């Protein structure tokens, strides 16, 4: 007897389609900024003259 | 540290320890080995050869027969000794690798 029998899988094979990269990498921008603001301030008279 | 090669290396530390308090008899202290090493291929590989030695000249097949077997199940069973060697192969020399094959970027200039 043939030693692999046809009680198993002959699935034949198909046309796939050509393979893309697995990472884009695509190029990053740097995010925006403003300077950073004092929080304790100058204050003025509470009291004239 | 000494047989860093006698180790697969995607089975990173392979080793399992098990400690009991007292000894057998004789000597005060004594440990039993249990080995898994893809070496034991050389098992397989010897016995159907062996077996191909015999089996084509048929040689005392009708005593197996005789008892009750077909030719087929002495031919899937070969034939299952055949592919654990090849599982053997598969799992030895192999490397330590992520979980399926990638590929790497290239360089592409041209401009």
């Amino acid at each position: 007897s043939p030693g692999t029998p046809g009680s198993r899988s002959r699935t034949p094979s198909l046309p796939t389609p050509p393979t893309r990269e697995p990472k884009k990498v695509a190029v990053v921008r740097t995010p925006p900024k403003s300077p950073s603001s004092a929080k304790s301030r100058l204050q003025t008279a509470p009291v004239p003259m | 540290n000494k047989n860093s090669s006698y180790f697969v290396e995607w089975i990173p530390n392979n080793v399992k320890t098990a400690v009991c308090d007292i000894p057998p008899r004789g000597l005060k202290m004594s440990a039993t080995f249990i080995g898994n090493s893809t070496a034991i291929q050389e098992l397989f590989k010897r016995i159907s050869e062996q077996f191909t030695a015999m089996f084509r000249r048929k040689a005392f097949l009708h005593w197996y027969t005789g008892e009750g077997m077909d030719e087929m199940e002495f031919t899937e069973a070969e034939s299952n000794m055949n592919d654990l060697v090849s599982e053997y192969q598969q799992y030895q020399d192999a490397t330590a690798d992520e979980q399926g094959e990638f590929e790497e970027e290239g360089e592409e200039d041209e401009a």
